[PDB]
DNA sequence: CTCTGAATCTCTTCCAGCACACATCGGTCAGTACGTCCC
RNA sequence: GAUGUGUGCU
DNA sequence: GGGACGTACTGACCGCGGAAGAGATTCAGAG
């Protein structure tokens, strides 16, 4: 346990919950979506195969031109990362797809003539996943997001006082499948089923159940039930259901009990429910009246004419009386409908549907879809059966299918991938029966009815929409396709596929930049869950519900992770332990949880399974058997937070950290502040920048650890061993003895990335922090960062603070910084600017790079050389020329400045390269060379080593051995024998290894040499790196970990600033009339425990400074790391070492690292304890000084560390004016913008201010001389460089504009009169 | 649109055009060789979907044929929508002679002038700096004058320190919601890059120093000057034009400074003694012989407006506070000494200038609320108010009373399970009960914090005021009230839920100590519900807003 | 190119007082209109401020007073909208003095 | 033998301000010169 | 240059 | 010696929302 690497700085922390299960891998989720997209499979449940299978083989018409799939290939990386990313071209991969073609024989069985089978067919170009998990397409790195989308599948749900200002509570269904057109059964207020196709018009939902083969008779059983009826002798009657005849009246009265049973007129209870089984009555009497009260089922025949008796759905009348009692029927069918059980709502639709035929039901469809078209029967019946009966234009998922099986009581989550003809009637008697009162609808906030669509299902579809799109021509050329003279290479195009790839991951809604400014928000950007793009919502239809937090979040999405704006809950960010499911849902672990024993095995729970168990708080104690510590605790059912008996639990949630995310996870004593603040400290811990030399922050959560380990700038150790050659940017590791390979081996080279351009213009570094000699572990960090250290998460710095007023500075935000800061320099960060020049052709002369252009004198034409480039560091400043083009001064722009660090040149054919591109050539050559210089001699020590040692045998000597060369020993002969055979084994072996790295090597230098491709209708490109050098100042941003952001005011001299009663000055001072409004107590804990750390700092340095033993050392170490109640952090340094005693207790001069985790923290108690261990108060409130009078305050004044920021809100790129710059064309007005010389906008609210006043004068100039009149504004000049004063009125040309506009469009209009 | 290297991009008419020309040509030539009808007809109705297509879109088909899903523009788009030609160039226009920067905060400028970064006065007035130079004849032509301003000499800055002197400008904050969007001040150089601005102004803009940004603007003619300097100066809006409130109410620190200022205790240095003006008064603090604060007899000589502008001078001798004496000596002529006696909270300094205004005049309102504003930041600076973790102390009643109430919710759960009572009627006894428990706590601490100081005077003790750093922030009225208070030291009651209805369960702790995972988790919900509100208030406001000020 | 889109003895001259043909650059030629291709000179805010026409070979109907609620065509001749988008897109025919 | 005064379906409009960085603005069939490996 | 795409501040 | 469709290379030519207002729509009360 403690590694070196995890030894030199043991952070403190006070943990009483102990780990039961580590965090895993941070990005688990876009390279497991893209490992399971690319990876083949035998079983094509998913990936490529899964996509080929469903548009492969095909069938031409009747030519038997049948095209097959066989196999696929991987084309190899073209590239690599580095040069392929500073090329700006994509990290594709070729896709050579094998196929089979054969053709049967014409009009006979299966006699396959000819059997082409084309090897690896070439087609489309596809990306490739960067190991961090990016993609690289034109010098950026795009990020997929997982994009948030409803559950194909079936729900219900309830329009609930909406309209017609009732009560009325219809209810609706909704069929949403994978892919193709909504199903809608919704209700009105007159009760009657509607059927609608997505959003055209509606229609009664009985046409569709006609237009399946159904019969009115079979349709009414289907729905309802029969009553029985019976002419035994006369006076036809029902009989006597006991359910049936619950709820209901005594008409005229129950025929039970024989004779003599309820009263006429009654609500019968269940006590004569209960005597109708007590006797048994099934059918006595009913008179005729009653029975006539309602509607027949089924239809009837008459048995001598053979006509009809009367019609489906029709009520009983006098005249069907005379008709049934003349024709003589006894067994009688009618629907037993109610209020309360069973409503009429099919028998009410059937009736009002117009329609009774089945093709009539065709041409009503037909006409509803395509209006003024031609009702044909066949093309009916082909929209009927291609609508959502078809496997091509409908495919509904097998996870859909799984959702439509659970959601209606099903248990076979097995069947086909279209709709049935009996599902339709299944999900209308379901909804039929949740209207009757049973049950009740889901609404859209269940997990359970959301799933996250990945990177690899994306890729899969629209690979799909490529092959579906591309099989139409496929098929058209097979329809005509000839007999044998040509291989499928013609018959397929590879152009449409490598089209909707390039178009999806380039230009979509989706895909966009990554901010690399801080690896915090590197890692926070890729474990994002959007809710906007294709098929989600928009930013502006929704709304109230979709918008808030549902008890289901918890564990699963963070709560409190949010960008605070016009996108409050659709940018939602995904938790920490939470995991995907195979299905595609949220899984999160819990403990298993036994009779009275908590088993640390783990589980994991999704968002349906959750609503049937009850599940334990990770705030309860334990001792050694699971056993409570407690007579019962807290728990929760189904959102219902309350106290429940201690034997009935079922789990228990692993850490407390499961609520939160990474992007909140890093705030030291969140339980203590409001979420208000919590969120903008959680965004501008996402918006931090990075400095010159990072620093770690005093008071962590643990969690910073395990961030820069997965983060993507780091060197972690692929296989442990000992530190070789480490100089500036490559470091040479050697390979320990059982992680070596068989056969040949070597060591392990790495490549640090240098200074270069980011995303956002910020720099990036990585530095060694390992020392010649040392060993080191196989996964550990070698190089830090921008922003680490030791593999340590740190965004900013740290210094002193104080909350006091000083002068009003601190007056709203403001914050005070003193001189010492800006001098020491520890808020200085670094900005790269990238500068390009193109070298096009023009029919007037091709565009050349010269270095001589007229108009400008030899001072501007100093620094370039004698191709026209300025020469590799060069203090530049605003305007100076830097690329000298003719047909052209690409100069600075006016604002910026700093030195040039790098140039970039790219040409094509046509035009010779100059001496600067061969120069870069032939450096990038030498290193290609030296390293594998370096690597061969490295690996020829040991061939030469074996020829020694083989030589050794027999003869050889010692003094005299190593004089002549180590090649001249394979010169060197011997007698012949194996021994001599191994000689000339081993000869071969080095000659072919040499041989092979000079292959290499000629590749290598082949590759770059060679001329480059580039955009057409242009020849040289040129590429300038600008660096700048900028400090703090005053209005730049600044803010803490903890929302409380503010604006620098003014920077004092160090003197002016307080000081203790040691003469120390004090830091930033900050406004202290800002925490009971904004209820951000958080941070005072936090600075009592960074004063508290500064403190064993201070006596830890003393103790150092003055020399004393290594005993004293150990046993101050030991008095603090055994402070605080029970905990887990127990280490002893009685066994490390002497050495590693005073490196570990030189590393701690700085200050003791603390860390703290979330939802358990240090108490009190424990801090005012660790503060009584220092030499400081126990308040943590010293008195101050004034360093103007020199008087002692009032009142002791709290003091300590905070942690500062520096966020990307510079002063000097928002500060921009402009007099007179360039005007518009199609409007003679200004622009806007930084760039180009722009101008404000005096917006539409602006004129009303002014309105208000009554400034007249002003509002005529303002919008009407420096804005629009042409004629005007130059005379206005011409008066005011003159001294003259007065202004002049005008015509506003954007008037002109407007008039000619709407005389353009087809109407008269013209100024009146004079 | 001529792109570079020869080619070029077009708009989207230029595309209808040609589909309208080429359809009429081919119509033509259809009629000259006697086509049959219905190809004729077919034409026909290809040239009118075009017409239709040319004069509006999105109205017959949606066709546009333009590019991959983006409906082209046409003349109905050119003038109808958002970004139609009306509201984006005739209404909102786009105006040089200005400029944005970051905004900031400096407490040594007056209320009738604001701070200006010097590149960006040297850029603004550059016509201004022209004419002058070329009048002096330190330029001969306009070019000589350019290169030597581009040079950047010394003698520039003293000629834009000559044409500035006099020469008010404009300030602008993006979101303009009244009269008071857009003031007046005169500019003073200062070195930087950033706005300082003045303290009491901050209040009218709403505009805190979380980094929000400023225009200004410059006007040209004398006229404009004239409007400037007479209607929108800053001085002459003291009042708003809604009520006959002041604005120059002081908001935060200044009203920490006085309330801490004029507040008298139970025993300080030197109490007992007798001065005879405010002067030796001031002398003696700053000696540090006597507190700032003690009962002290001094003499003072007030006035009164006798006749109809006619003062009287008289003396008397009070029992008042040393720091009170202190703050007399900038109160004007005008005004009583019975307007100092009180604790002088947030609304006594408003009433103050109210009746300061309504009996003085212009100029002594604005020199008294300066000087008020100077005296309150020294004195709040010399204060030293901080806060720490034992400003916050907990009353030993709150867990007895948790206690009681959780032994009122076991009985009532006990009786319910029998089926004494409803569902109903038990949530409401048991959110009653949990009220009662709250309303008890928050007087509990009350009680523990206003009055728990107790010194001793001269042998026997004696209660007082409390000298709480939040107690005194929370009373003065600055920020917060006394529902904050309750939520940071007692129980912040029971929350709501996205359905309106509380949970039972009350969130039973303060922010002192820590917070369980599930009262977070809950307390989550009505934070985010704010925050929705908070975002959408403002898009509907403005489409309020709009309606109300175009229909009269 | 010739009279089209963009012209310049339809429009306007491109450069201030240069014809097209380039054979008259002067500020004193004014109204000179050329003989090879017929272009004046004058200024380029003429031809800004000028405006073109086209031809038809067949009347058009306006859409505005055609799909608007208050159907101006529809309130004058008293017939269903639907019925005139047939007719204006050739699905039927207009009895015009067929005989009464 | 049918008229008109109310209850319903159905088509059209709008939603605060400001700042910053990317992509795309002719695809494809029909002419129109160079050019290299067998003939 | 116009649109579209987002991102960030109010 | 030698030639003519690949190989580019262009010329051009047709392609998850309320709320109101106003056009249909139907129902009934008789006549
Ligand atoms: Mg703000
Ligand atoms: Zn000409």
């Amino acid at each position: 346990v403690y590694s070196y690497t995890e030894k030199k700085r043991i952070r403190k922390d006070f943990g009483k919950r102990p780990q039961v299960l580590d965090v895993p891998y941070l990005l688990s989720i876009q390279l497991d979506s893209f490992q399971k997209f690319i990876e083949q499979d035998p079983e094509g449940q998913y990936g490529l195969e899964a996509a080929f299978r469903s548009v492969f083989p095909i069938q031409s018409y009747s030519g038997n031109s049948e095209l097959q799939y066989v196999s696929y290939r991987l084309g190899e990386p073209v590239f690599d990362v580095q040069e392929c990313q500073i090329r700006g071209v994509t990290y594709s991969a070729p896709l050579r797809v094998k196929l089979r073609l054969v053709i049967y024989e014409r009009e006979a069985p299966e006699g396959t003539v000819k059997d082409i089978k084309e090897q690896e067919v070439y087609m489309g170009e596809i990306p490739l996943m960067t190991d961090n998990g990016t993609f690289v397409i034109n010098g950026t790195e795009r990020v997929i997001v997982s994009q948030l989308h409803r559950s194909p599948g079936v729900f219900f749900d309830s329009d609930k006082g909406k309209t017609h200002s009732s009560g009325k509570v219809l209810y609706n269904a909704r069929i949403i499948p994978y892919r193709g057109s909504w199903l809608d059964f919704e209700f009105d207020p007159k009760d009657n089923l509607f059927v609608r196709i997505d959003r055209r018009r509606k229609l009664p939902a009985t046409i569709i159940l006609r237009a399946l083969n159904y019969t009115t008779e079979q349709i009414l059983d289907l729905f309802f039930e029969k009553v029985i009826f019976e002419i035994r002798d006369n006076k036809l009657q029902m009989e006597l259901v006991p359910e049936r005849l619950r709820g209901e009246t005594a008409s005229f009265d129950i025929e039970a009990n024989g004779k003599v049973y309820v009263e006429k007129g009654r609500r019968i209870t269940a006590r004569h429910i209960r005597q109708l089984e007590k006797d048994d009555v099934k059918l006595i009497e009913v008179p005729v009246e009653y029975i006539a009260g309602k509607v027949v089922a089924k239809d009837y025949i008459d048995e001598s004419t053979g006509e009809l008796i009367c019609a489906a759905n029709m009520e009983l009348s006098l005249d069907l009386l005379a008709k049934l009692s003349q024709s003589g029927h006894k067994r009688i069918e009618t629907l037993f409908t109610n209020d309360l059980d069973h409503g009429p709502y099919i028998s009410e639709t059937l009736r009002v549907d117009p329609t009774n035929d089945r093709l009539s039901a065709l041409v009503e469809i037909y006409r509803m879809m395509r209006p003024g078209e031609p009702p044909t029967r066949e093309a009916a019946e082909s929209l009927f059966e291609n609508l959502f009966f078809s496997e091509d234009r409908y495919d509904l998922s097998a996870v859909g299918r799984m959702k439509f099986n659970r959601s209606l009581l099903r248990e076979e989550i097995e069947g086909s991938g279209i709709l049935s003809k009996d599902d339709i009637i299944d999900v209308m008697k379901k909804l039929i029966d949740i209207r009757n009162g049973k049950g009740e609808v889901d609404d859209i906030d269940h997990l359970g009815n959301r799933r996250i669509r990945s990177v690899g299902e994306m890729a899969e579809n629209q690979f799909r929409v490529g092959l579906v799109r591309v099989e139409r021509a496929v098929k058209e050329r097979l329809s005509l396709g000839d007999l044998d003279t040509l291989m499928p290479q013609d018959m397929i195009n590879a152009k449409p596929i490598s089209a909707a790839v390039k178009e999806f991951f380039g230009s979509s809604q989706l895909s966009q930049f990554m901010d690399q400014n801080n690896p915090l928000s590197e890692i926070t950007h890729k474990r994002r869950i959007s809710a906007l793009g294709p098929g989600g919502l928009t930013r502006e239809r929704a709304g109230f519900e979709v918008r808030d937090v549902h008890p289901t979040h918890y564990g699963r999405v963070c709560p409190i992770e949010t960008p605070e704006g016009p996108n409050i809950g659709l940018i939602n960010s995904l938790s920490v332990y939470a995991q995907t499911n195979e299905y595609g849902f949220l899984e999160t672990p819990y403990r298993k949880v036994t009779d009275g024993v908590v088993t640390d095995e783990i589980h994991y729970l999704s968002a349906i399974e959750e609503g049937n168990y009850v599940i334990a708080q990770a705030n309860s104690n334990l001792d050694e058997e699971g056993h409570f510590v407690e007579d019962l605790v807290t728990c929760r059912s189904k959102g219902e937070s309350s106290l429940f008996s201690r034997d009935q639990v079922d789990y228990m949630d692993v850490s407390t950290q499961q609520v939160v995310s990474v992007g909140a996870s890093l705030i030291p004593f969140l339980e203590h502040d409001d979420a208000n603040r919590a969120l903008m400290g959680a965004n501008m811990q996402r918006q931090a920048v990075p400095t010159l030399r990072a620093d770690k922050p005093l008071v962590g959560t643990g969690m910073e650890r395990a961030v820069a380990v997965d983060s993507g700038v780091t060197a972690v150790a692929k296989r442990g061993g000992v530190v070789q050659y480490v100089d500036a940017s490559r470091i040479v590791i050697k390979v320990n003895e059982d992680e070596m390979y068989p056969g040949e081996a070597g060591i392990d080279i790495y490549n640090l990335t240098k200074y270069t351009r980011s995303n956002q213009n910020t720099c990036i570094n990585q530095m060694p922090c390992v020392s010649l000699g040392e060993p080191v572990e196989r996964g550990d960090v070698l190089a830090d960062g921008p922003s680490t250290d030791l593999g340590e998460l740190a965004l900013g710095q740290n210094m002193r603070v104080a909350f006091m007023p000083w002068n009003g500075y601190n007056f709203e935000d403001s914050i005070l910084v003193s001189e010492r800061v800006v001098q020491e320099d520890r808020f200085t960060t670094i900005h790269i600017q990238e500068l390009a020049c193109v070298s096009r052709d023009t029919k007037l002369g091709p565009e050349e790079i010269t270095a001589d252009i007229p108009n400008v004198g030899e001072a501007a034409l100093s620094k370039l050389d004698e191709s026209g480039i300025v020469y590799i560091g060069a203090e530049v400043t605003g305007g100076d020329i830097l690329v000298g083009k003719v047909t052209s001064s690409l100069r600075v722009p006016n604002g910026v400045s700093g030195t040039v660090i790098d140039v970039q040149v790219f040409t094509r054919d046509g035009v010779e390269k100059d001496k600067r591109a061969l120069e870069i050539e032939e450096m990038q050559l030498k290193q290609a060379k030296k390293d594998l210089s370096e690597e061969l001699q490295i690996l020829e020590a040991g061939l030469f080593s074996r020829i020694r040692a083989v030589l050794v045998a027999g003869g050889v000597e010692a003094e005299k051995l190593d004089k002549l060369p180590r090649d001249r020993w394979l010169e060197l002969g011997l007698t012949d024998e194996e021994k001599q055979n191994q000689l000339e084994q081993l000869a071969e072996q080095y000659d072919e290894l040499k041989h092979e790295f000079e292959k290499k090597l000629e590749a290598k230098r082949r590759k770059i040499t060679q001329g480059d491709d580039l955009a057409p209708g242009v020849l040289k490109i040129v590429k300038v790196y600008l660096a700048v050098k900028r400090r703090i100042q005053p209005g730049d941003k600044m803010a803490g970990r903890h929302g409380n952001k503010g604006v620098i005011s003014k920077i004092n001299p160090i003197e002016d600033m307080p000081y203790d009663e040691n003469g120390t000055p004090v830091d930033i001072v900050l406004n202290p009339l800002g925490v009971p409004s904004r209820m951000n107590i958080g941070q005072i804990l936090e600075t009592h425990l960074g004063m508290a750390a500064k403190g064993i700092g201070d006596k830890i340095n003393a103790m150092l400074k003055q020399q004393q033993e290594v005993a004293k050392l150990r046993e101050f170490i030991q008095r603090a790391y055994d402070l605080g109640a029970d905990v887990r952090q127990k280490v002893d340094l009685s066994t490390f070492s002497d050495e590693e005693v005073m490196r570990l207790a030189e590393n701690l001069r700085k200050g003791m690292p603390i860390a703290t985790p979330v939802f358990d923290g240090a108490k009190e108690a424990e801090i005012k304890e660790l503060l009584k261990l220092g030499d400081l108060p126990t308040s943590g409130q010293i008195r101050l000084y004034d360093g103007r009078t020199g008087e002692q305050f009032e009142r002791p004044v709290t003091v300590g560390y905070m942690y500062m920021l520096k966020l990307n809100h510079l002063v000097d790129d928002k500060m921009h004016a402009r007099s007179t710059g360039s005007y518009s064309l199609v409007t003679q007005q200004p622009l806007g913008g930084k760039a180009q010389f722009g101008g404000q906008r005096f917006g539409e609210m602006e004129v009303w201010a002014l309105e208000a006043y009554g400034a007249a004068y002003t509002l005529q100039e303002m919008l009407t001389v420096k804005s629009d009149d042409v004629n005007g504004r130059t005379k206005m000049y011409k008066n005011i460089v003159d001294g003259n004063h007065q202004m002049e009125p005008g015509m506003p040309e954007s008037f002109n504009v407007l008039l000619k506009e709407i005389r353009s469009l087809g109407i008269n209009i013209e100024l009146e009169d004079e | 649109v001529p792109l570079d290297g020869g080619r070029f991009a077009t708009s989207d008419l230029n595309d209808l055009y040609r589909r309208v020309i080429n359809r009429n040509n081919r119509l033509k030539r259809l009629l000259d060789l006697a086509a049959p009808d219905i190809i004729v007809r077919n034409e026909k109705r290809m040239l009118q979907e075009a017409v239709d297509a040319l004069l509006d879109n999105g109205r017959r088909g949606r066709a546009i044929t333009g590019s991959n899903k983006r409906p082209l523009k046409s003349l109905a788009d050119m003038i109808k929508g958002k970004q139609g030609r009306f509201r984006q160039n005739l209404l909102g226009k786009r105006v040089d002679y200005s400029g944005r920067s970051v905004i900031t905060v400096g407490p040594y400028l007056r209320l009738h002038q604001c701070g200006l970064p010097k590149k960006m006065a040297l850029e603004l007035f550059k016509p201004f700096i022209y004419g002058k130079l070329e009048l002096r004849g330190l330029a001969t032509t306009i070019k000589a004058a350019k290169k030597m301003v581009e040079r950047e000499e010394a003698v520039v800055w003293d000629i834009l320190d000559e044409v500035i002197r006099e020469h008010p400008v404009l300030l602008n904050r993006a979101p303009t919601l009244h009269r008071l969007g857009i003031q007046a001040f005169e500019p003073v150089l200062i070195e930087g890059k950033a706005i300082q601005l003045h303290p009491l102004v901050c209040a009218a803009y709403n505009a805190d120093f979380d980094g929000d940004q400023m225009a200004v603007h410059v006007p040209l003619t004398l006229e404009a000057q004239l409007e400037a300097r007479a209607l929108m100066m800053s001085t002459n809006n003291i009042l708003s034009p809604a009520n006959g409130e002041p604005i120059i109410v002081p908001s935060q620190d200044v009203v920490l400074g006085l309330y801490y200022m004029t507040r008298d205790c139970v025993n300080a240095k030197g109490e007992g003694m007798v001065l005879t003006g405010p002067k030796e008064a001031e002398r003696l603090y700053r000696s540090g012989l006597a507190s700032l604060h003690a009962r002290v007899k001094v003499r003072i000589t007030e006035y009164e407006k006798d006749a109809n502008g006619e003062l009287v001078a008289k003396t008397s001798l009070k029992d008042t506070t040393v720091g009170r004496a202190i703050l007399w000596m900038i109160v004007p002529k005008g005004l009583p000494y019975s307007i100092v006696n009180q604790a002088l909270g947030k609304k006594a300094i408003s009433k103050m200038l109210n009746t300061c205004y309504r009996i003085l005049g212009l100029k002594p309102t604005v020199i008294f609320a300066d000087q008020i504003m100077y005296t309150g930041f020294a004195y709040a600076a010399r204060s030293g108010a901080s806060v720490g973790i034992d400003d916050m102390v907990i009353p030993e009643k709150k867990h007895e009373i948790i206690s009681e109430a959780e032994a009122e919710v076991a009985e009532i759960q006990e009786q319910f399970q029998s089926g004494l009572v409803t569902a109903g009627e038990r949530y409401n006894k048991v959110i009653d009960i949990w009220a009662a428990a709250n309303d008890r706590v928050s007087k509990a601490m009350m009680d523990n914090l206003q009055t728990e100081t107790v010194i001793n005077r001269d042998g026997q003790e004696e209660k007082q005021v409390s000298f709480n750093s939040i107690y005194m922030m929370a009373d003065s009225g600055a920020r917060g009230s006394a529902a904050q208070i309750r939520q940071l030291a007692g129980m912040r009651g029971l929350m709501a839920k996205p359905d309106g209805s509380i949970i039972e369960t009350p969130i039973t702790a303060n922010f002192r100590e820590g917070l369980n995972v599930l009262q977070y988790f809950i307390s989550t919900h009505g934070a985010r519900k704010g925050l929705a509100d908070t975002a959408l208030k403002t898009a509907n406001s403005g489409y309020l807003t709009r309606r109300l000020v175009d229909v009269a | 190119e010739r009279d089209g889109l963009f012209c310049a003895r339809i429009f306007g001259p491109v450069k201030d007082y240069e014809c097209l043909c380039g054979k008259y650059k002067r500020l004193k030629h004014r109204g000179v209109i050329c003989e090879k291709c017929g272009v004046e000179v004058t200024q380029t805010k003429v031809r800004r401020e000028r405006m073109g026409h086209i031809e038809l070979a067949s009347p058009t109907a306006h859409i505005w007073f055609l799909k608007s609620l208050p159907s101006r065509i529809g309130l004058l001749l008293d017939m269903p909208l639907r019925d005139i988008e047939r007719v204006l897109y050739f699905e039927s025919y207009v009895v015009i003095e067929g005989g009464m």
